């Protein structure tokens, strides 16, 4: 996991 | 040919469509009105050498930094890409995990194909229309940064000539997302099966909107293929950036610029 | 146009059963046990590979590891480019194109046509004498052990699409008159071929595919994931610079 | 490349 994999699950929840 | 299962696929492309109009303020038609001077409030300074490049500001760890910087100022982007694939019907059903897979790939491939719409042979948009980077001065910079865009000027410049317009891009942009083929992904059929039906409906999609357009269908999903060797090679940018021997001062404003790219 | 385009698959497919003397047709058949031949020797274990070791070894001939399937390789870059003359137009190309078509074509003709020498199980080897096993390659130590599961996942999903040789043999057409190779000079020649290639595939898989959906689009999707092998394999050579030596040149002569 | 000089005696 990246900081973009934690910027799309905020994004999806 | 017009029947309940063509109909189905403009319902869909409608739907995505408007959810497309929603999700990204940032569309081809208004890229290409600011391109053709049609946009009073957003009137691009051209920046074509040092000289324009002074004028223009109103506003390696250097490579690094810019990719640190642009990969930062893509947030937004990632949120809109995000914001339209739960749009599309059957992505929120799916594994959570596969949704994060898809979005993770595809939003890299989805911001060059909408970095296309802010290009044209001569430059690209910067600062949110209000500058006008040129291509040869981009490509005329010291190793490594002459090459960073190069490749994706290339790749706009085929790219728009298929003239797709944001009726074509949402649907084609949705195909991006549920690509099968991403590492990773747990349960390949479910993305599959929705992909299969964005094909159908991109290639209804095409036909009614491209009569010219011989084999247009498979020369957008060739696209695809131009899309992922571009990130691929990025990869291999950093590489080149590991063993690079060279200080100089890039201009600030074009680090800043750099930062506005891809 | 649509006898036109019937024609030009027949001629595609009649140069490719001139071209390649195994076709996908000959390797099911060897696979599936159709065949009245002898079942081909298996490698699946150490026993196996060692008792099948004069069968595998160079008779013919840390990155020597390769140079065997290199070697080997030979004879699919010569039948590929062979084939590439019958390509209508191809021949009317600027040679050097034709070169670099071909130089960057025929690593993605080789998986493909890996592939129809593959099942779940394993792989053909020794022109469809041998069967070497999928887990036996996956049982060599790492980073060995990693180098063909790639190629068989690929192959898995690409044979469940079901192609035959007529298919392949546009297919491979197609990549071959790719217009985004590196240093391409003249690419509007080479994509009005591919574009009446492409017709032609599409008309083909509508045809003797009629009901696989999206077949078309999902096969130009596999270019993709070839490239992506043809790449992973620069990577592949990395990890081998930072590393049994003679018995894994045989073993992976025969592959790719 | 040892491929580009097989592939051009092929071609020829
Ligand atoms: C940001 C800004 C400029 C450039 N460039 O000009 O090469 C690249 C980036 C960047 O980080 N792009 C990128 C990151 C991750 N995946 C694909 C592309
Ligand atoms: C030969 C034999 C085995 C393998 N492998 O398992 O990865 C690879 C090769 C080989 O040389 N493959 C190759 C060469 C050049 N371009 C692409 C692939």
């Amino acid at each position: 996991n990246m900081g973009l994999e934690a910027i799309i699950r905020k994004a999806l929840m | 040919q017009l029947n309940p299962e063509s109909a189905d696929l403009r319902a869909l492309a409608k739907h995505l469509y408007d959810s497309y109009i929603k999700s990204f303020p940032l569309t081809k038609a208004k890229a290409r009105a600011i391109l053709t001077g049609k946009t009073t409030d957003k009137s691009p300074f051209v920046i074509y050498d040092m000289n324009s490049l002074m004028m223009g500001e109103d506003k390696k760890e250097v490579a690094i930094r810019i990719f640190q910087g642009c990969q930062f100022r893509s947030v937004e982007a990632v949120q809109e890409i995000t914001e339209y694939a739960k749009s599309i019907p059957g992505f929120v059903n799916l594994d959570l995990n596969d949704q994060v897979t898809l979005l993770k790939y595809g939003v890299h491939e989805i911001i060059y194909t909408m970095l296309a719409s802010l290009m044209n042979k001569d430059g690209v948009l910067i600062s949110e229309g209000q500058g006008f980077m040129t291509r040869e001065f981009l490509k005329s910079l010291r190793k490594p940064f002459g090459d960073f865009m190069e490749p994706k000027f290339e790749f706009a410049v085929k790219f728009n000539a298929l003239e797709l317009d944001d009726s074509d891009l949402a649907i084609f942009i949705a195909v991006i997302i549920l690509s099968g083929d991403r590492p990773g992904l747990l349960n390949v059929k479910p993305i599959e099966d929705i992909q299969d039906n964005l094909l159908q409906a991109l290639e209804l999609q095409l036909k009614l909107n491209h009569p010219e357009s011989s084999q247009l269908f498979a020369k957008l999903l060739q696209k695809m293929t131009d899309l992922r060797q571009i990130v691929t090679e990025h990869v291999q940018l950093l590489q080149v950036i590991k063993k690079t021997e060279t200080d100089m001062s890039l201009h600030p404003l074009l680090q800043e610029i750099y930062k506005d790219l891809y």
